[PDB]
């Protein structure tokens, strides 16, 4: 009880370890939690021939940026 | 800087009512100073629960409103908008 008591909620703490403790929870639970899907666009992006006949190459087929 | 500012005066306020509640029984004042007994890294983590509608968390609407837009501006910096 008072053991857990004397140890300070983060009130009084100094607000610089607070932004510290703020910056590394924020991080945990926010950015790191935060997911966005990307992966078959740019597999898809990747693999597209990019205008190979239309500039001229005057070559062999060259590999796509995927290859 | 800010945000934690907001963040503790209004932890003060809470312990304070908290503090001036303790008439009718212990039981409930237990789990209801878990939060400023447990170490400050577990308050912190436990207090921004409030992404989702889960909303454990105690804090309040309007505090939550600024990290709400500050992390929609953060993520159209980004560029993930």
């Amino acid at each position: 009880v008072v053991a857990c008591f004397r140890m300070a909620p983060l009130y009084n703490l100094p607000r610089h370890r607070a932004v510290n403790l703020f910056l590394q929870g924020y991080e945990k639970s926010w950015i790191e939690t935060e997911e966005h899907y990307f992966e078959d666009k740019l597999i898809e992006d990747l693999a597209k021939p990019g205008a190979e006949p239309p500039e001229e190459d005057e070559g062999t087929k060259r590999v796509d940026p995927l290859h | 800087d800010d945000f934690v500012a907001k963040l503790q005066d209004n932890q003060r306020f809470r312990y304070n009512e908290v503090m001036q509640a303790l008439n009718m029984s212990a039981a409930l004042t237990a789990r209801k100073t878990k939060e400023f007994r447990s170490p400050p890294q577990e308050q912190i983590n436990m207090l921004l629960n409030f992404k989702d509608d889960k909303s454990e968390c105690p804090c309040p609407e309007e505090i939550r409103d600024q990290l709400l837009d500050f992390h929609e501006d953060l993520m159209t910096h980004c560029g993930i908008e």
